[PDB]
RNA sequence: GUAUGUAUUUAUUUUAGAACUAGUUACUAACAUUUUUUUUUUAAAAAAUAAUUAUAUAG
């Protein structure tokens, strides 16, 4: 309402369980290396042999963790790769 | 404004493909973006 | 609990009804009023054949209000100094349009704008605002039960001038 | 291009011709008339004043139209909703906000809100049996509550006397539901008005979304999860609702609905406000006007009364300090008397009632009618009136939302010009007119003492003979009145004590005085004229009406045979 | 009609009065239309992962693996953009039954008072429409047709007038003053007629002939020609 | 804070961040009370 | 009708004339609502035709 102030957050909010996020249920196998991380906040913020440290700057994974977030992220993913594809809608083409 | 709503033309027949007509998107990344890169625009001009 | 209504009786046959208008600008002022509504009352119970019969109870019932703040000393002193008007110039034998004139300043009163008016035009002005009848407006738009016992009194009024005519 | 653009049927849902109620659309096309700004164009103006006068006619182009202009699927735009009503207009068009202002000027909306409101408390005060109901309790809600979109109280509450056995929630025409599932205690109705755009119109729709929300939500306060809900479309005159029903209240509700939404006063003052602001005549005239064919209905049993505003907004001319004159207002008087028993009830108007304000001859109307209402509120039923005739045609609109409070007092304009205004020229009534200090109503009794020996009827038209006199020539009959010192007027009376010979004399004084003047000044002899003629010129009856004719047709009739 | 243009009474050549136009439901306008309805149509209606012929392998909604009701096209702007469209009530079923459970865990006169009911035997925004009245349209909600005119509010009944036919106008009915008008309108009519010969071409004075003129004169004439038969 | 330090007390900013009058104005209101781009722009920024 | 401006003090600061009379001009004023087509003679003659309007204007 227009008339209502902002609610207090120590009162009305804080002491209230959170509710339930989106959170695509994974299988246990299919996707067995990147399960128990997917979903967290910064996803190996301490774990220094995936991560340089908490400052969170650079990363370094391994081969089937790599390959899960491949298959993982089937929707999103380019899928062209050839460079013929891009015959007259490369950058240059626009700009001539 | 043109940005996002055209942007929601290009989301929205990927994501209603086989799905109806209803709402429920919600994938709200690249509208997102548009206005984070408007904010950063108009920061030196509203504190000038 | 009826001991009090006898002698409370006892003395309502001792006081009387009496209005004069030096007395009128408070207690017993209250209940010479209080009486003669009765005695009003009681005239028109003398004689509920003649009439329209069906006015009589709703007249009672609308009027039980007034007559409990005039037996409480509990009614406003602008009010009811012009209800003791309209009731004295009742009570007097030949001048019964005075009390219908006192009347219309029981209900409507001196105010300028009786009921409010709002939004008169296209051209909105501050002024407007003055007009507005919230703040000050004609005892008979303060509650709707006085409504009924001011528009009760002209009852009464209408009442009187037919028992004069007649009897 | 009809052709074109798809029919009168796909032109006319874009256009604003559902809302109006014409019957057909073959009574769009007339012979229309200016009016106002044919007569403002040939005057004395401004040039700031004459561009003005061209922005008249595209307020009624944008009303017209204005479904399809104010519609709601919108490109951008932030909604913004009027300021005593409940319209949202997409963006901010100048002229549609006067158009729509115009429409719903003197709170029409709330009035059109609360007269809904009372009409269906009074039809469950009538229906106390069958349905069970042991109250019908109105609610008292905020005053903003008839347009606060927003979110909504209840205001009619249904208390009953043990139980109700009470259906899942459906539309008013479903003709099929279960009254077993639940029971409840009360019941609430509610009434939501909305203003439909050219998109956004499916009543049922918005029924039901304002009940499954305002249920759920606990911002809107009602007593019990049971009620219904009933919506009003205003600009498309429809209507629906949406709730709780149990046995008996669903063909009770739908019949409430079709004769409230034919014969509300208030949906039809918006109705008729919707045809002038597009300029568009319809003939809906049922009952004939107070014409000298009438003229004898003015002595029927039933109360009714005279309201007059001629003498409402007086001014005194003076000059300023630079060379313009300037108008300061005066005392004023609101002259309503009933003609049957004389009572003269002069309310006189203080200039502390024109105190802050301007324009001051478009709000005397208002206040004459706020006055009329106030006078009408403080009688009894029994003594309220039952037929009210306005003298001029001003007054017909702030009489009607005025006395859209008072369902059952009928309003009469009158047909023929009566001379009440020359009543300010008595002596003693300007006497208390001005001399008094504070807004006050004050009694007379114009028929002096003429009710005992002389009949009411022949005291009327002796009234009109006089007042007719004063407003003719003034001074020649005040001095006909004033022959003799030794007639005196008491201190309770109008006009000076005559017997009764000397009423027929001064009458026949008059007649010849009026007559006289105006076989003079209009160069039309008396004589010639049918007796027919001279009852229509002292009664101020005007010709080119219907009734002249009908008069005529039916007395050549008469005597044809 | 006269006012009606000549290129809306032509019809067009493919149409070979005034049928072309007719088909919101024009001609019967007067009358208010109501809620149509709410009707809430769903119809029905290769991938390595799913196993389905329809799509492509980017389109399939179910998880990528290591190895149907649909909104019915009605195209109104409320019906689009509807809130609750589909709804079963699920909502209406939990707020009853939480509003049930709340229910299940719920479940004087003075002296002088009844001095004055035994003698008698027994908030400036309120509205001005004086509840304890009646409208007059409201009691004949039931059967049809409503005598009250919303312009003139007045309500027509059988003891108040009756209808010209023709003119379809309702005059009123007279009683007592207008009946002792109407009557005595008549006897001046006919006693100047028989005073004069009053033809209305004779061309002379007359003026003591029209009632309104002199009204006194013909009531005091009216009644001692009473007084004599 | 800004509103009130200006003179303005007949605007109201509701906590939807609506600018409103509370009355009817004057001109001289009007001309003392027209608050720029720069403040509505803030304020658009805000209900956002 | 706006813009815009102007007016609204009480809480105590020490010691050549006299008389009579009525209308004509300008200017100003948000202050106020008795048909159509003819013909003919020198007032009279002919012919004709059809349930009722705006509170809206500003530099
Ligand atoms: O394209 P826009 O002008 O932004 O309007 C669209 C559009 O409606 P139209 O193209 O018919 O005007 C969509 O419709 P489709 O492309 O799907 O046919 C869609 O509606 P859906 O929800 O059915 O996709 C959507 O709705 P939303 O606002 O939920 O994205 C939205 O409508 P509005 O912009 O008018 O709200
Ligand atoms: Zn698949």
């Amino acid at each position: 309402d227009d008339d209502e102030p902002p609610l207090s957050y120590e009162q009305h909010i804080e002491n209230i369980e959170p509710l339930d996020p989106i959170n695509l249920p994974l299988d246990s196998q299919d996707d067995e290396y990147v399960k128990d991380w997917l979903y967290d906040s910064r996803p190996l913020e301490e774990d220094s042999k995936k991560v340089n440290g908490t400052s969170y700057k650079k990363w370094s994974f391994d081969l089937p963790e790599m390959s899960n977030l491949y298959r993982l992220s089937t929707p999103l993913r380019d899928e062209v790769t050839d460079k013929n594809y891009y015959y007259l809608f490369d950058k240059k083409s626009f700009f001539n | 404004i043109r940005a996002c709503k055209d942007l929601k033309h290009i989301i929205y027949y990927k994501f209603n493909k086989n799905l109806g007509k209803g709402p429920g998107c919600g994938f709200w990344q690249p509208a997102w973006r548009v206005w984070l890169n408007f904010l950063r625009g108009t920061i030196p001009l509203l504190e000038r | 609990r009826p001991e009090r209504i006898q002698e409370a009786i006892a003395q309502d046959k001792t006081i009387s009804v009496i209005i004069d208008p030096s007395q009128i600008g408070k207690p017993l002022l209250s209940m010479k009023c209080n009486l003669y509504i009765h005695e009003i009352l009681s005239r028109w119970k003398a004689s509920l054949e003649a009439y329209h019969p069906e006015l009589f109870l709703d007249t009672k019932k609308a009027l039980f209000p007034l007559l409990l703040q005039l037996r409480r000393n509990q009614l406003a002193p602008d009010l009811l100094i012009s209800l003791a008007t309209v009731l004295y110039h009742l009570q007097q034998p030949k001048e019964i349009n005075l009390a219908v004139q006192s009347y219309m300043k029981l209900s409507i009163g001196n105010v300028a704008w009786p009921i409010g008016v709002t939004s008169v035009g296209i051209h909105a002005r501050s002024a407007h605002s003055k007009i507005q009848g919230g703040r000050n407006a004609a005892n008979i738009m303060i509650d709707e039960r006085t409504r009924l016992w001011i528009t009760s009194i002209k009852r009464l009024i209408t009442f009187e001038e037919w028992y004069t005519s007649n009897h | 291009v009809i052709q074109a653009l798809g029919g009168i049927e796909t032109i006319l849902e874009h256009t604003l011709f559902k809302g109006t109620g014409f019957n057909s659309w073959e009574g769009l096309f007339w012979e229309k008339a200016s009016g106002f700004e044919d007569s403002m164009q040939f005057k004395k103006l401004t040039h700031a004043q004459r561009t003005g006068l061209s922005q008249i006619p595209n307020r009624r182009f944008t009303l017209w139209w204005s479904p399809t202009i104010n519609r709601a699927n919108v490109y951008v735009g932030f909604l913004v909703q009027l300021d005593l009503t409940g319209i949202f207009l997409h963006g901010k068009i100048p002229t549609l906000k006067i158009s729509l202002i115009q429409i719903f000027r003197a709170h029409l909306w709330q009035k059109i809100h609360e007269s809904i409101v009372f009409d269906i408390c009074q039809i469950l005060d009538g229906e106390l049996d069958v349905l069970q109901i042991e109250s019908v309790t109105k609610e008292t809600v905020h005053p903003r509550k008839s347009y606060k979109m927003n979110s909504s109280a209840a205001d009619i509450t249904m208390e009953s006397v043990h139980e109700w056995e009470v259906s899942k929630p459906s539309l008013l025409h479903e003709t099929n539901d279960s009254f077993k599932g639940l029971i409840t205690n009360k019941m609430w109705f509610d009434v939501q008005l909305r203003y439909g755009d050219y998109d956004s119109h499916d009543i049922s729709r918005y029924v039901r979304a304002k009940f499954l929300d305002y249920t759920t939500d606990n911002v809107s306060m009602y007593p019990s999860p049971t009620g219904v809900m009933i919506g009003i479309d205003l600009a498309y005159n429809m209507y629906d609702a949406y709730g709780n029903w149990f046995n008996g209240l669903k063909p009770l509700i739908q019949n409430s609905m079709r004769t409230i939404m034919k014969a509300n006063p208030a949906l039809y003052v918006l109705r008729e406000r919707i045809r002038k602001g597009l300029q568009i005549y319809q003939s809906s005239v049922q009952e004939p006007f107070l014409n000298s064919s009438n003229y004898a209905e003015l002595f029927n049993n039933d109360i009714k009364l005279f309201v007059d505003d001629t003498n409402v907004y007086r001014v005194t001319v003076h000059k300023t300090f630079e060379g313009n004159v300037a108008t300061k207002a005066i005392n004023g008087c609101i002259f309503t008397l009933n003609p049957k028993t004389g009572h003269l009830f002069l309310k006189i108007i203080h200039t502390s009632v024109w105190a802050g304000q301007k324009r001051l001859s478009q709000l005397a109307k208002w206040k004459t009618a706020e006055e009329v209402s106030a006078l009408v509120r403080s009688l009894p039923k029994e003594e309220q009136p039952k037929q009210i005739i306005v003298t001029r045609k001003a007054m017909l609109d702030p009489l009607e939302v005025h006395m859209l409070d008072f369902p059952n007092i009928a309003i009469r304009p009158t047909e023929l010009r009566l001379p009440f205004s020359a009543a300010m020229s008595i002596d003693k009534l300007s006497d208390v007119v001005m001399k008094a200090t504070e807004p006050q109503m004050v009694l007379f009794n114009i028929y002096d003492d003429w009710l005992d020996r002389i009949s009411s009827y022949t005291a009327f038209s002796r009234l009109t003979l006089l007042l007719r006199a004063l407003k003719t020539n003034e001074e020649s009959a005040k001095m006909i009145l004033l022959s003799d010192p030794t007639i005196t007027i008491k201190s309770y009376h109008l006009w000076p004590s005559f017997t009764d010979e000397q009423w027929i004399t001064i009458e026949s004084q008059m007649r010849d005085l009026i007559l006289t003047e105006y076989g003079r000044k209009y160069n039309v002899n008396i004589s010639a004229l049918t007796q027919t003629e001279i009852k229509d010129i002292i009664l101020g009856q005007n010709i080119k009406a219907p009734s002249v004719k009908r008069q005529k047709m039916a007395e050549l009739e008469a005597a044809r045979s | 009609n006269i006012h009606i243009p000549r290129y809306i009474r032509n019809q067009p050549w493919y149409y070979k009065y005034l049928v072309h136009h007719r088909q919101l439901d024009i001609d019967n306008n007067s009358e208010p239309k109501i809620g149509m309805g709410i009707k809430d149509e769903f119809k029905l209606i290769f991938c390595r992962n799913c196993g389905e012929a329809g799509h492509k392998e980017k389109d399939c909604m179910e998880k990528p693996r290591k190895m149907v009701l649909v909104r019915a096209t009605d195209d109104d702007w409320d019906s689009r953009k509807d809130r609750w469209y589909g709804y079963s009530g699920k909502e209406y079923n939990e707020l009853i039954s939480k509003w049930e459970r709340d229910k299940r865990n719920k479940i004087d006169e003075e002296i002088e008072l009844m001095k004055l009911e035994l003698y008698k035997d027994s908030l400036y925004r309120t509205s001005t429409r004086l509840r304890e009245d009646k409208a007059a349209y409201l009691n004949d909600i039931n059967s049809t047709e409503s005598n009250y005119d919303p312009k003139s509010r007045l309500y027509k009944t059988e003891t108040l007038g009756a209808v010209d036919e023709k003119s379809k106008m309702f005059r009123r009915h007279l009683t007592g003053e207008g009946l002792k008008l109407n009557e005595l309108n008549q006897f001046a009519r006919s006693h100047a007629k028989e005073m004069g010969i009053r033809d209305e071409i004779e061309d002379k004075e007359k003026v003591q002939h029209v009632l309104v003129a002199n009204p006194t004169k013909y009531e005091y004439l009216k009644k001692k020609r009473e007084q004599e038969e | 804070l800004l509103i009130h330090r200006k003179g303005l007390t007949y605007l109201h900013l509701d906590y939807n961040f609506n600018l409103k009058p509370t009355k009817t104005l004057t001109t001289k209101e009007r001309k003392k009370s027209r608050l720029g781009n720069s403040f509505h722009l803030m304020r658009e920024l805000l209900k956002m």
